[PDB]
């Protein structure tokens, strides 16, 4: 999962 | 962060808190006028929040600044997560101080083992979630490429490297993403993406900044 909010 | 360090407010001056609301995603400063971040996070709305420590009070040093451009990588996959790197320019300079201060891009890129400091406000809990109020700061080795591409077989490019803790419980997460890991005082990786956070074998995979440096001087230049 990329560590984004939220991730994707 | 997760099994990092409350950084210290502005010690990663660098560091910018990309907001459209609520912090989403992290970035470098690398000029005054642009950051650097990862292409996943791209969206409409961004505020660069620069000089934050407590993104969700007001501590002074901050500048909000919002973003005039967001220039994903062209190449960017958002399935392989290849050329996850975006440069954000702000619609106005930060001011640079010592507390919101560019970060030098590579002149090279580093090698395995160099350690490097991983920051955000990303969530500090491998299982659950827990967003941290201060930036949180996480040193960790770059992995060797025979490592990373043993973690994640098939998915490791030659734009991003592993960083990280192999054992588990020290990694960047939710919220790190688009933020720095700097190296030597170069901004070496993108948080990009990992199999969860701090997991065990599974460390933390980062853009690899010094592959774009040539493609970032060259879209600042333009833009
Ligand atoms: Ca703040």
């Amino acid at each position: 999962c990329t560590k984004s909010i939220p991730p994707c | 962060i997760v099994g990092g360090y409350t950084c210290g407010a502005n010690t990663v001056p660098y560091q910018v808190s990309l907001n459209s609301g609520y912090h989403f995603c992290g970035g470098s400063l690398i000029n005054s006028q642009w950051v650097v971040s990862a292409a996943h996070c791209y969206k409409s709305g961004i505020q660069v929040r620069l000089g934050e420590d407590n993104i969700n009070v007001v501590e002074g040093n901050e500048q909000f600044i919002s973003a005039s451009k967001s220039i994903v990588h062209p190449s960017y996959n958002s399935n392989t997560l290849n050329n996850d790197i975006m440069l954000i320019k702000l619609k106005s300079a930060a001011s640079l101080n010592s507390r919101v201060a560019s970060i030098s891009l590579p002149t090279s890129c580093a090698s395995a083992g160099t350690q490097c400091l991983i920051s955000g406000w990303g969530n500090t809990k491998s299982s659950g979630t827990s967003y941290p109020d201060v930036l949180k700061c996480l040193k960790a080795p770059i992995l060797s490429d025979s490592s990373c591409k043993s973690a994640y077989p098939g998915q490791i490019t030659s734009n991003m490297f592993c960083a990280g803790y192999l054992e588990g419980g020290k990694d960047s997460c939710q919220g790190d993403s688009g933020g720095p890991v700097v190296c030597s005082g170069k901004l070496q990786g993108i948080v990009s993406w990992g199999s969860g956070c701090a997991q065990k074998n599974k460390p933390g995979v980062y853009t690899k900044v010094c592959n774009y440096v040539s493609w970032i001087k060259q879209t600042i230049a333009s833009n």
